[PDB]
């Protein structure tokens, strides 16, 4: 593997061992194996949309307050971003697989390999400490959920059968997640295997749900490098073509350069063209389920009230839900940056004392190269920080509003 | 260059050293009263009427631990743009309105002082770097058009004499305003968000402060506060936006003379430096600071609209 | 017929066959079949125009609450859509009329023949998927109209109209059926069929847009020097000039589809605003799944479908136009001459320029703006909900 | 008097006449005429400002219920328009006269000049419209509120001094507005002179008004009238430059006709900055003004009940902020968009078919012309239809909101 799957290739281990239904990039294609990794992900997804389905179950059968039906909504919602995704990379290998094979062959310049070398090495730290970072984050979230089970008492509001309108809080089993069971899970057996479903359920939801805004992130610094390696190599490129004291070695050198580096800038123009085909229903339906779970968040964060399981409740979910925006927002509007400023770096070099062609070529980098790059989520938004300010401001707003309302 | 010898001395670019010193003796004293107003209401018993005067003073004193090492994070950045701007001066209204500004300040910090020494010692110190900041920006925003004043001269010049040689020392002298114009952005892109959100919140503060006012639990209050933190935030935000705001039609001056008779008579090499660079100057000066802000005008009516609607809303909840 | 007329033939037929007032496109020009052509249309311009006054006297004269009054204005909204696009379409047909002969002599270059008639073809594909699509939603919906009414002293006619006649028994009531089921029909079929051509004007341009890309690459192809002759430069300049050409044909395309569509589309969107937002209140007051909760869910679902059949073809056009200067700099222009380098300079200069379909300038007709719209609804559905 | 001062002739005699501080275009210029046309100017000013300044005061000093408070402060911030159009006017007049004086000694080159004439004659027609349609309106507006005052029953609410918390209503003069007058405006003489005094003062006001905004329009429709001709010449431009089957002649004839062109762009730019310089200030106190009035106003409409006085005026005064706004927006609208097809229609030209020096033409024709030409108030805002559609937008969701609250 050469290019971009070696780029990317603890990401892609990560997805073939969590058991998303992905074929490609292996090196055992026999019967046997095919048939066990096929058995392996059908099994993983069965068992996590049966829990996913008898999580919703323990949302309309069991809740009766507004604040019950209010918590179970904000748990389905969370967890649908996880469904969601599991299903359109279930869908959508050819996508993925039509972005990685984008850069195959390309090969850099004799005169600028030390300059791309030194870029892809970058791009390499880049990937491996957000991978990192996500793996962190994902371990601390599952870690988090499973502890705060047991720091509050388990009791569930039921109206009183023999009163009009009394109720009780009667005991429930001390679990990650209210759901129901065709089985008794309230001790013994039962309780462990429950408990141990919805542990693994939680951290394999998670695990999908982070690594395809890893694989997002990825796609979308790898570009952003590439493209700061075409503005490095812009002043060296139009140095050559001085006419300092044009010979026919001199004119070709010059004419091939400046067609490596306009070949290159079309692939990072088609990459980028690629990565909104393959991101853009992701985005629209994570930001669809993202506002009604922000909305709901914050009505439930107008009645906090000091430190407890809910507080603390509320506020992580709060937190993941706009770290998970802010994730891809980061990296989409850094991408329109470096995207933008080509036309800067292009105008900043010595090409007043270029030839004729290299001024040409100039003239038409800065004429393309004015509006930027943009992973225009399912072309209904532009991915930017425009994007989770906006979401920030109309959370705050509604939340101060609420607040003064009651 | 009354003020802007101070920012010199007390950034450190001159010879001053003890006064360098100085400096950071202030960020001692403003952090003895941050830490010590900090501590009223963890440890002193006191009324409704210290902790929120006490909150609006260690707010403000964060202001000031704020801008000290805040400004002088970018020593080197200040001292280069300095050097750059040392050669040109300023338009005389920008000399005029640091003038006005100056003595405002200067004027308006006395009229608190003797309102009514153990708590003036934070006073006069807040108020000198309220206009520090203000003066700042609008003396290195009218070097700037300055230069762009000069390039659009030896550019009109270059279209007399079809000049090569005029022509690339005014792109010469493009660039080199362009990359002055990167690091004014880079120098000022923290303070501009500080100064920003410290309006936000002020406004804020003022509007719940003051339709919880009359109802009179504020009899010789922080009224006084209210009112001078929110003029000074008011007219800092006002001076960023608008010379913030004068930046977007430098670029146009130049879009507008290269566009000559002139150039249906160069050489074919005259008439590409100057598509080139009518095309870059096409698209203005854009003061871009947090990835989503744009400082001018329209910022400032955005921020208005958004006072005005809390405004509106907390009157209609109210009646 | 040749070209854009045979390209829209059968929505043209279907036009010409509704009622609608169209005075070309007709081989049978007598001086009677004109005479019996407009007694029809009058007719149909009538009973329709009987029917509104009479929904609209039945809503102001037996209307006493505030529910029944909301109801009566959003079918009187809902309908009043095609009873603008129906005068629309009778007085400004001459903008239609040129909108429809803009591509009417138009020849292809020998070299792109291919090209564009693949490119034709997909257009034509694309275009009878659009009109299937439209005409199987207008009869979903005509049937729904009247399997909602038995599901209900009121006559149970799914509209709830004044007449000067008796319609709680005997042949009036039979007549009263087939007439409202008449003026549904041609009503919801004179409002898609508007929003049909108006999609397959701005699907048209796109496909051609999209074959000047495709031929843009073997242009500066053809001009490059590698191992020009005067046949080669006549060539190179002949087949320049032919794109320049296709180029501004597209543009005036676009901008006579914005001249002829511009003002009605304010209209849509001014009488879709409010019927959206009394909607959005009457959503509030759900009790479960009953005939009340089908209707206002299939009110909204038809309102939101209408704006979005043609939001999302502007806004494809304009993420679309952008892509010229892209595969202008994709063939190698390099390698092309000092007339190549100049054109793809001039092209990328125009390209810098989305092509836009704005609705008489108010507002620019995208996905953006339907992201508005849904926006404020929610927000303002929302807020119902809240206060309430 | 020639060129745009012949052109706003009659809108510069109204203006003459109708009071406003104007000093130059006389032909009376004598040590006696000048001093009495400062007479008349400074009586109508403080007559003018006396009248306000009454309307402000009975608002202050005879305002008890809310109602009639937002009743008096919707006049007098209606009223504040002319005030601040009639003081702006009068200590700003040396920028109108610059703007006026642009088109000079501008003159048309023989090629061109029947599209010239034309389309003066297009724009003398525009102008004549508007100022026609502005008088209508004007005269309208005077003869409706003359007219309302007398159909309703002039009481105003005052407190009881028998009573702790009641009220009566107390019979008041029937006068166009209500204000404070020093002498005895109950009835008789001093009531005639009252009344005619306010028509007086009624329709000065609005004239005031009108005169500066039809004169800010007229200065939009000749910026694009001149600009239409601009795109209009550009075919024989580019068809005199063509290589078909160049002699000394035909070259110098096409590099006049091009000085020409440049010359006249440099020219509507350079009129449309003056334009933009002059008329900022006013645009931005307007807007400020009717911001506050629209507030207002959507507050009052929530209480309109049938139909009667009431509804009528507040009818009234919401279509007179409307017309004003859109007046300027729709003007502002179509010079950003006929500056911003110069690019389309230089484009569209035989471009190809030409010499290189009528290529380079349209290269740098369309790089100039690509940033559309904007009138803003004071860098604050675009003046164009979207100010227009964000105002009645906002005036039509606030009261949205206030009536489903109330
Ligand atoms: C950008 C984020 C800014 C946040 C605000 C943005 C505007 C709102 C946009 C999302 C729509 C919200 C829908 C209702 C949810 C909020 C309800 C609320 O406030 O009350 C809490 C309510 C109850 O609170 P309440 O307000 O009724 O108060 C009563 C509380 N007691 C009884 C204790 C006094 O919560 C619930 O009832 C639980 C959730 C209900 C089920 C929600 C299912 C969602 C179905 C989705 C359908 C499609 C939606 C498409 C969304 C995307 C559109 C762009
Ligand atoms: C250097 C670069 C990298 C660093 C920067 C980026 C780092 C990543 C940032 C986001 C990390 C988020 C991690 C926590 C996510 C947990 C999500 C979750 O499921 O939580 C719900 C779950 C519980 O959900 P539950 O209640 O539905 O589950 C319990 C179920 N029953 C009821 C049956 C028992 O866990 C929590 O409640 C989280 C506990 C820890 C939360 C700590 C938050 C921070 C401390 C308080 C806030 C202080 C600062 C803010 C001040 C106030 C602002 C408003
Ligand atoms: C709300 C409570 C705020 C309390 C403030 C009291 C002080 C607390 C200290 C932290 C607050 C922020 C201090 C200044 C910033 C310090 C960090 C910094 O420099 O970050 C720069 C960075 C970006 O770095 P940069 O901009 O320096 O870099 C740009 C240069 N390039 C592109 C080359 C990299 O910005 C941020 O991190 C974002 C700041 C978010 C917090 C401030 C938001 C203020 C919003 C106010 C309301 C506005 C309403 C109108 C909005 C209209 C448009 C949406
Ligand atoms: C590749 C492209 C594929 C997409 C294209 C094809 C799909 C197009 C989708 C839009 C179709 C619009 C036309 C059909 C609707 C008919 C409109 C109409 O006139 O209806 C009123 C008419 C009746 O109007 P009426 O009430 O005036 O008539 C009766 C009048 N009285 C009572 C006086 C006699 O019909 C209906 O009521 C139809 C309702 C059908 C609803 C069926 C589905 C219900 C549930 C939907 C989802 C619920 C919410 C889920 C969450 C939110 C959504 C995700
Ligand atoms: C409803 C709100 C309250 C009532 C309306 C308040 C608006 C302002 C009313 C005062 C009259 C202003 C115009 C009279 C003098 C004009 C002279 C002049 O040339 O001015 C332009 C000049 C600028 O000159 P220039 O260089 O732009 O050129 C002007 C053009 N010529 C040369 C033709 C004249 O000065 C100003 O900008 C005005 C300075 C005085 C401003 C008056 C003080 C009040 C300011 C507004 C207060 C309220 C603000 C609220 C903000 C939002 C808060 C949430
Ligand atoms: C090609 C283009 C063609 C032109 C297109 C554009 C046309 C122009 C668009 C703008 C139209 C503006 C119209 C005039 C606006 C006037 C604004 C104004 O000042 O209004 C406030 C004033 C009145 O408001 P007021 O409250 O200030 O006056 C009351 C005065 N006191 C308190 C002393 C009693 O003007 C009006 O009178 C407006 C009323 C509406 C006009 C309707 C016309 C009929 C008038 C007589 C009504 C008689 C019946 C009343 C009683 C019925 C029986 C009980």
């Amino acid at each position: 593997k050469d290019g971009l799957i070696k780029d990317l290739w603890p990401n892609i281990r990560l997805i073939q061992l969590s058991g998303l239904f992905i074929s490609e990039y292996y090196d055992d294609y026999s019967g046997l194996a095919v048939l066990f990794r096929k058995i392996y992900s059908w099994i993983t997804a069965i068992i996590i949309y049966s829990q996913f389905i008898f999580i919703v179950i323990f949302m309309v059968t069991k809740s009766n307050d507004s604040d019950q039906l209010a918590a179970g909504v904000v748990t389905t919602l969370f967890f649908t971003h996880s469904m969601i995704k599991f299903v359109y990379f279930s869908t959508g290998t050819k996508s993925f697989y039509r972005t990685l094979s984008c850069w195959n062959n390309t090969s850099p310049h004799p005169l600028f390999a030390e300059s791309h070398s030194r870029f892809h090495a970058k791009s390499l730290s880049r990937m491996r400490q957000l991978l990192i970072i996500v793996s962190i984050v994902t371990i601390f979230t599952t870690i988090s959920w499973t502890t705060i089970t047991f720091f509050g008492e388990s009791v569930w509001k039921v109206p009183d059968p023999e009163t009009f309108n009394q109720t009780m809080y009667v005991p429930v089993p001390r679990l990650m997640l209210h759901s129901w069971y065709p089985w008794d899970s309230g001790h013994g057996l039962g309780y462990i295997v429950a408990f141990v479903l919805q542990f693994y359920w939680v951290f394999i939801t998670l695990s999908h749900s982070n690594l395809m805004e890893l694989l997002f992130s990825s796609f979308l610094v790898h570009a952003c490098e590439q493209l700061q390696h075409l503005k490095e190599i812009l002043n060296p490129l139009i140095e050559l073509s001085a006419t300092l004291d044009l010979t026919s070695n001199q004119e070709v050198l010059v004419r091939s350069a400046i067609k490596y580096w306009v070949e290159r800038h079309k692939h990072v123009v088609k990459y980028v063209s690629l990565i909104t085909e393959c991101y853009g229903s992701a985005l629209l339906f994570h930001m669809l389920v993202s506002t009604v779970i922000l909305t709901i968040l914050a009505y439930q964060a107008t009645k906090i009230n000091g430190v407890n399981v809910f507080a603390f409740s509320t506020i992580g979910y709060l937190m993941y839900s706009f770290a998970q925006i802010f994730m891809f927002c980061i990296h989409g509007n850094e991408l329109i940056e470096e995207s933008s400023s080509v036309m800067e770096a292009a105008y900043g070099c010595h090409w007043y004392d270029g030839s004729e062609e290299a001024k040409t070529f100039v003239q038409i980098v800065c004429q393309q190269c004015q509006k930027p790059l943009i992973v225009s989520g399912a072309k209904f938004f532009n991915v930017s920080l425009d994007l989770f300010a906006s979401v920030l401001g109309a959370v705050v707003t509604y939340f101060m509003v609420l607040v003064q309302l009651k | 260059i009354d003020t802007i010898n101070m920012f010199l001395q007390m950034t450190g670019c001159t010879d001053s050293k003890a006064m360098l010193y100085l400096t950071y003796f202030e960020f001692l004293i403003t952090f003895y009263y941050l830490i010590a107003t900090y501590a009223s209401i963890v440890h002193f018993e006191q009324s409704v009427t210290i902790q929120l005067f006490a909150l609006l003073c260690m707010l403000i004193e964060c202001v000031i631990l704020l801008n000290i090492t805040f400004r002088l994070y970018h020593k080197n950045h200040i001292r280069e743009m300095h050097q750059y701007s040392r050669r040109l001066g300023i338009p005389d209204s920008y000399r005029s309105v640091i003038n006005v500004i100056t003595k405002y300040h200067l004027i308006a910090s006395n009229i608190f002082v003797v309102f009514p020494l153990v708590y003036a010692i934070s006073v006069y110190i807040a108020h000198v770097e309220l206009c520090f900041i203000n003066t700042t920006f609008i003396y290195y925003v009218g070097v700037l058009k300055h230069r762009l004043e000069t390039i659009v001269q030896t550019i009109g010049e270059a279209f007399a004499d079809n000049d090569e040689q005029k022509f690339k020392y005014a792109i010469i002298q493009h660039q080199k305003l362009l990359s002055y114009f990167n690091t004014m952005k880079i120098v000022f892109s923290k303070p501009i968000l500080l100064s920003m959100s410290f309006n936000a919140i002020y406004f804020g503060l003022t509007t719940s402060f003051v339709i919880q006012a009359i109802r009179g639990y504020i009899n010789q209050a922080i009224l006084s506060i209210c009112i001078a933190s929110s003029a000074a935030a008011v007219i800092n935000i006002t001076i960023y936006t608008f010379y913030g705001s004068e930046l977007m039609d430098l670029h146009d001056k130049i879009l507008h003379v290269l566009f000559d008779n002139a150039f249906f008579y160069v050489s074919k090499s005259f008439k590409s430096s100057i598509l080139i660079m009518m095309t870059r100057v096409t698209i203005p000066l854009k003061f871009t600071v947090g990835y989503i802000f744009t400082i001018n005008l329209n910022l400032l009516l955005k921020i208005l609209k958004m006072s005005y609607t809390v405004l509106n809303v907390l009157l209609s909840s109210e009646t």
